[PDB]
């Protein structure tokens, strides 16, 4: 299922995290490595994944093992949709357009390490019209660029 | 100077910022987020009845208000409340302070200002009390006298509404609606007030994850966030797991980030897509009621993920607490939010190359826990990573992959 572009990226990321040059990371570094490649499992999914791959009990993950677990992950998730869904929750009347102030509340709350400026401009180009209303479909397709 | 007016202004700045889009703030009226304002004109007819009841409460309750002010304070309360006077409710709090009501957490520097928007608060309070090794004791909003006494007067108004206006009379119900909304925003304002007392790392008790629109979402977290981007608050530790899964654990990692994936999101059926509420009659017509909480299959973490992609080196902020930003001769690494003087440097051959930014981002991820661990100067040149602290070393060699020394 995995392309040449991906395995090579995974390979680079993996090898930086394997620090003793033997070609294995530990159990606890997995989620870190994965999240650095744009795949965030739950604590649960990251236990299932860990208990399966660590059936021998040596807390060892090959690149091959890593390649396997990352293939299964990505089969499952749709990033693009999952964000658009998340913004939908804030459309009380449907119609695809949530308020510009609401969008300020979302981002300041879910913007874990954002800053007031970084927020402020988000809202500015959130929607370039003088209306409160902001397109949330537009917003993601803008940030996904 | 009063401490409360200190945090009150903080709170006001926050509120004004959130109002930049809606621009309803008339700087004699500062709006509380998610609390609608409901003015009602029943003149001084009703006002003097109310104030005298409130006056009587204060006077005939055992409290730290001197009884000369029994009615002066009663006036200031109902007046700050019903008229949504920012200035007057700050004064009210200041007057409480002046009587010996602290709006400060009780246990000085050992106070872990914590927040509890939950059901089985009983069990959590002490699993957290118990896990504290430092001699530091968790405190909640109920634990601070000034906030407590403020809510007490605020309840009296509420009761007076239910007890002196019965809502069958049409204009009578309108004053009660006003009272409710007015007294409700007091509790909102006072909540932000309490949140600004947050320092270092904070626990949020929130069994079953996040509830969109709750006092946390509206008036607690945004204050905590502002406190965070001023470098005053560290981690916000949400406890959504059943209290069972926080035993055999240190204070270190009790609670996780609401941004962390597999955090529950729930919303009230009341005003949760009212026409779509009806649509949600399919499984059970009388399954979802106004007060019912609906769990949602959305991921707040998906928002934080998006952020990572939009903002260069964002992922270093969250997982490492490193703000690197576009520099002059290279990249500047600071400890987030990059407010303290200290800074180190990052230099790449082609800084505009997104591929090379990820290499050193991953690099840093794998090598350094914090800002204090990093060499003063770090270089990515010709697929080798070099570090100058006080001598010079090279440690990255990318022959299709990363080997060290
Ligand atoms: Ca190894
Ligand atoms: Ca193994
Ligand atoms: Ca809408
Ligand atoms: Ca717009």
């Amino acid at each position: 299922q995995l392309t040449e572009e991906q395995i090579a990226e995974f390979k680079e990321a993996f090898s930086l995290f394997d620090k003793d040059g033997d070609g294995t990371i530990t159990t606890k570094e997995l989620g870190t490595v994965m999240r650095s490649l744009g795949q965030n499992p739950t604590e649960a999914e990251l236990q299932d994944m860990i208990n399966e791959v660590d059936a021998d009990g040596n807390g060892t993950i090959d690149f091959p093992e890593f390649l396997t677990m990352m293939a299964r992950k990505m089969k499952d998730t749709d990033s693009e949709e999952e964000i658009r869904e998340a913004f939908r929750v804030f459309d009380k009347d449907g119609n695809g357009y949530i308020s510009a102030a609401e969008l300020r509340h979302v981002m300041t709350n879910l913007g874990e390490k954002l800053t007031d400026e970084e927020v402020d401009q988000m809202i500015r180009e959130a929607d370039i019209d003088g209306d409160g209303q902001v397109n949330y479909e537009e917003f993601v397709q803008m940030m996904t660029a | 100077e009063s401490l409360v007016a200190a945090r009150a202004e903080k709170v006001a700045n926050l509120y004004r910022w959130l109002d930049t889009d809606n621009d309803v703030a008339t700087d004699k009226y500062v709006p509380v987020p998610g609390f609608e304002r409901v003015d009602v004109d029943v003149s001084d007819e009703v006002k003097q009845r109310m104030i005298q009841s409130m006056s009587g409460y204060i006077e005939h309750t055992d409290n730290q208000v001197p009884k000369d002010q029994a009615e002066a304070l009663a006036t200031l309360f109902v007046e700050s409340t019903l008229d949504y006077d920012w200035d007057k409710r700050v004064e009210f709090l200041t007057k409480l302070e002046s009587y010996g009501y602290s709006f400060e957490a009780p246990h000085a520097e050992k106070s872990i200002v914590s927040f509890w928007s939950g059901k089985n608060f009983k069990q959590y309070r002490d699993i957290l009390d118990n896990a504290q090794t430092d001699g530091k004791k968790v405190v909640y909003d109920i634990d601070v006298k000034g906030n407590a006494f403020a809510i007490d007067l605020n309840k009296h108004l509420m009761r007076w509404g239910g007890l002196f206006l019965d809502p069958d009379n049409a204009e009578q119900n309108q004053l009660k609606s006003s009272i409710d909304a007015a007294t409700f925003s007091n509790t909102g304002f006072w909540s932000s007030v309490y949140a600004t007392g947050a320092q270092n790392d904070v626990y949020v008790i929130a069994e079953g994850g996040v509830r969109l629109g709750n006092y946390f979402w509206n008036v607690e977290l945004p204050a905590l966030r502002q406190l965070q981007r001023e470098g005053l608050v560290g981690e916000i530790r949400l406890l959504d797991k059943p209290v069972s899964e926080y035993k055999d654990l240190p204070a270190d990692q009790i609670g996780r980030r609401l941004t962390d994936a597999g955090v529950a999101v729930k919303v009230r059926f009341d005003a949760l897509s009212h026409e779509r509420q009806a649509e949600l009659l399919a499984d059970n017509p009388d399954g979802y009621k106004a007060d019912t909480l609906v769990e949602l299959d959305v991921k707040l973490s998906a928002i934080d993920s998006m952020l990572r992609e939009s903002l260069p080196f964002y992922s270093l902020r969250t997982e490492r607490n490193l703000l690197v930003q576009e520099g002059e001769e290279g990249f500047e690494v600071r400890s987030w939010p990059g407010i303290d003087g200290k800074s180190k440097t990052i230099l790449l051959d082609n800084p505009e190359d997104a591929a090379q930014q990820k290499s050193i981002e991953r690099f840093i991820l794998a090598n350094f826990d914090n800002f204090e661990q990093m060499p003063d100067e770090l270089f990515l040149v010709d697929n080798k990573v070099l570090s100058h602290h006080d001598g010079r070393t090279r440690i990255i060699a990318q022959k299709e992959d990363g080997a060290w020394t």
